């Protein structure tokens, strides 16, 4: 914001695991879903988590498991 | 509440009152008043930002108006009638609307940051430059006006700046993206927008001249000479050859030497040539019924002068129906009433008036061969009116038109300093030459062809001593004083105006371009013909939708939203500059050395 | 005789008070037709005027065209037939104020601006 | 009086060449500063 | 320093003139008890002051008194 729009930008990837994804149901489309809306909410936050809004790029490991933390590391 | 804007926005709420006239109630400010008070901030465009009519009449929502049901001067699509209208949603410009609202306010600060985020950024900007320079103008009387008008300066800087990193870049469709129409704005295409504002600078910026330059010379070219177009234009054999230098040439698009021929002739440059020379000839037509023809019945040669002022008066009532106010009839007439050119073009018919009864009646031609040789030079005033056209004589008779009441100034000035002594020239020696009329001769007209030349010098020339003395007296406050003087004050004054008057003639040369545009390329003797080919079309056709032959180029999504995300880049790569700009002045960095050393006196108490 | 004096002012591009002067002019060839083009029909359009009021008679083949026209050049620089161009003396008086009120005060003055200008 | 005696008083301090003398002074206030060793 | 209270008077009245010109010009020419009258407009002048008489406001009043009842707008 303070580069003024300037030429390039800081690209940072996000790896999170799937299985801990508050609102992920939405995500999920048969079809290639080019337009997608993701809404996120502070308050409905159990064993889950959100995800961030300022990640350019994102990649969500699964396992099978729901609760289960440290999925990502190996991968 | 001390801002002209809310002024002005409580006396619209009274001059549209609850009982006369928004009928149901209107003390409450709403969208309808705001468009209404804008529009008279703008010019006499289209409908303004807000919706007026009955789907959105924002002027009479305090009483119990019908809902949906009622469509009429209330609510149609909105969803309830709740003292309010609803979420109409956007209004598809909501960055301009808070952009028209900092800047009605004055506040210049806040103004530009909102300009910023803007989609629309050239319009926008100049639309800006436009309300800054009229509110400006009405009423506060010090102080805020000038800041307005500075204000309103900075932004046609800041659009000059936009439209100069957009035109380095592909020149070709910044030109398009200068004459489309803006949905978000109440059209207003950008060049017809920044006329009204008088915009000096914007419109002497390159480009503009350079379409300006494009659009005049229709399709031919910017590189053939104009002494070379002449040739072919009489010519017209010589249109075919190898000479002149087409767009449909390079294209090899010629598969029919009339398509070809039509394609030169609809442009500009060749209508005002011919025309040019139509009124050229016609002088001399109008001569050639003087020296020989002069007979106090119409000749074969006396009906052609009916004919030609029959067609050059009715270009006048073409152009009160080319582009009017379908309500207001006398008051376009004032703006024709305010150019002193069309003043002058109406006193030369009226003067054709008055020496037409002279040269019917038989009794009069004496005073009828005199009154109407004034007329040939009238129209000869007329005639340079139309050499507004040349890069090297347009600023150069602009500055004659600073001449203009300064002109009259020195004819009363120098035949004053004649006079003065034309009186003394023939008192101390003793003429006796005198008639009736033929004494004023001797004793006036000599005196002024004793200036240039005509010198009797053995009737002018005892007295001889005071003869040298007097005529020596007379050239040294002319030709010194009131000769070389004249250049001083001619020179400094055109150094002084010069970016002015160079300027002043960029802005004066759409004009020219707007007449000569929307016109057929039919000679004056042949418009005759397209005079009557709109009145005959009204025979069959009974409203005014034949066609808009303006600039006014309309765009589709596909492209607009391909040309608008372009500008917005552009945007922000010239904000990149200026805010550069501003760091790299030395001034600038004066203050970032005097705030850091304020920042070591606190740093280092801590001991 | 003069095509060649052109010529012959081409190879005097040489002094330093005119090679540097004469370079001047070279921006002004254009313009000097521009000029004798806008100043022909300056002297034109009072030379059809002047013969119109007054009656001349003076006629001939190929000379009638001289006391018409080439009578008016000639009374801009000195020969000025006065016995032959002076009832209509006020106006006479009032048309010959206003042509050298535009062109000794206008097209000549004026000249010096955009020449003294253009020069710096 | 007073309002105009504002106009001034601030033209002499954005005036550029004044703005050197405050930096110039505030300077000098540094070196007395860091002898307190 | 004549000349440096010339620009300092020359501020004030311009300053008292961009606001309510009407009462500007009336001060401009009232007497004043405090100073052996001398009126500011003919005290201006024995100084011969060439840059408070050409000041705007000044100049306006001058264009004031003459056309004395008629306007300043008529050719």
């Amino acid at each position: 914001l303070s580069s003024s729009y300037k030429e390039g930008e800081l690209i940072t990837i996000g790896v999170a695991t799937w299985g801990t994804v508050h609102r992920r149901e939405g995500l999920i489309h048969p079809t290639g879903s080019f337009p997608a809306e993701y809404i996120l909410d502070e308050d409905g936050q159990g064993n889950l988590t959100c995800l961030d809004s300022n990640h350019s790029h994102f990649i969500l490991v699964d396992d099978g498991t729901h609760g289960q933390y440290g999925v990502e590391i190996p991968l | 509440p001390s801002c002209l804007f809310h002024s002005k926005l409580q006396k619209v709420l009274v001059e549209d009152p609850e009982r006369p006239a928004c009928a149901p109630a209107a003390p409450r400010l709403q969208m309808h008043h705001v468009a209404q008070v804008l529009r008279e901030l703008l010019g006499d465009f289209t409908q303004p930002l807000y919706p007026r009519p009955r789907h959105n009449d924002r002027l009479r929502l305090l009483l119990p108006v019908p809902h949906v049901k009622l469509n009429v001067q209330g609510v149609s699509l909105r969803s309830l009638y709740k003292r309010s209208s609803g979420h109409v949603t956007f209004t598809m410009d909501p960055i301009r609307d808070l952009l028209i609202w900092a800047i009605v306010q004055n506040r210049r600060e806040l103004a530009g940051i909102i300009w910023a985020q803007s989609q629309d950024c050239i319009a926008a900007a100049l639309a800006c430059s436009k309300i800054l320079k009229e509110l400006s103008k009405e009423e506060e009387d010090t102080d805020s006006s000038e800041e307005m008008l500075a204000l309103a300066e900075e932004y046609e800087h800041r659009a000059i700046g936009v439209f100069t990193e957009c035109y380095r870049k592909d020149e070709e469709r910044a030109q398009k993206l200068l004459t489309r129409v803006s949905e978000a704005w109440g059209k207003t295409t950008c060049l017809q927008l920044a006329l009204e504002a008088k915009d000096m600078k914007f419109v002497s910026h390159g480009g503009i001249q350079a379409f300006l330059t494009k659009v005049w010379w229709g399709q031919l070219s910017v590189d053939n000479g104009l002494w070379r177009v002449t040739l072919c234009m009489l010519a017209f054999p010589l249109l075919l050859t190898g000479l002149i230098s087409f767009r449909e040439k390079r294209l090899q698009d010629v598969g029919t030497p009339a398509a070809r021929a039509r394609a030169f002739f609809t442009a500009p440059v060749v209508v005002f040539h011919l025309n040019i020379l139509s009124y050229f000839a016609f002088l001399c037509l109008f001569a050639y019924v003087l020296m020989v023809d002069f007979q106090p019945v119409p000749s074969w040669c006396e009906c052609a002068i009916y004919l030609w002022l029959f067609s050059l008066v009715c270009e006048e009532m073409r152009q009160l129906f080319y582009d009017p106010d379908e309500c207001g009839l006398m008051k376009k007439a004032a703006l024709y009433f305010s150019d002193f050119w069309n003043k002058l073009d109406v006193g030369a018919i009226l003067l054709f008036v008055a020496g037409l009864t002279c040269r019917l009646i038989p009794a009069t031609l004496y005073p009828g061969r005199v009154i109407l040789s004034l007329d040939f030079i009238l129209f000869c005033l007329r005639l340079m009116h139309i050499f507004t056209i040349s890069k090297t004589l347009g600023p150069k008779i602009i500055i004659v038109k600073r001449m203009m009441k300064d002109v009259f100034f020195f004819l009363f000035l120098l035949a004053v300093w004649v006079v003065s002594f034309g009186v003394a020239k023939q008192a101390i020696l003793i003429h006796n030459e005198r008639r009736v009329d033929w004494l004023f001769r001797g004793a006036v007209y000599h005196s002024y062809l004793t200036i240039f030349g005509q010198i009797p010098g053995y009737i002018d020339g005892f007295p001889e001593w005071l003869t040298v003395l007097l005529l020596c007296l007379y050239l040294l406050f002319t030709n010194i004083l009131l000769l070389n003087l004249l250049i001083a004050m001619f020179n400094y004054t055109f150094q002084q105006v010069q970016e002015h008057t160079d300027q002043i003639w960029k802005f004066q040369r759409h004009d020219l371009i707007e007449e000569y545009h929307g016109r057929p390329a039919a000679p004056p003797p042949f418009i005759l013909l397209s005079h009557l080919q709109l009145f005959i079309k009204r025979v069959v056709l009974k409203t005014p939708a034949k066609r808009h032959k303006q600039l006014k180029n309309k765009l589709e999504k596909n492209e607009e939203a391909a040309l608008l995300s372009w500008e917005i880049y552009l945007k922000e790569n010239y904000l990149q500059n200026r805010q550069f700009q501003q760091k790299q002045r030395p001034e600038q960095k004066i203050e970032d050395i005097s705030n850091k050393v304020d920042a070591m006196v606190d740093l280092l108490d801590l001991d």
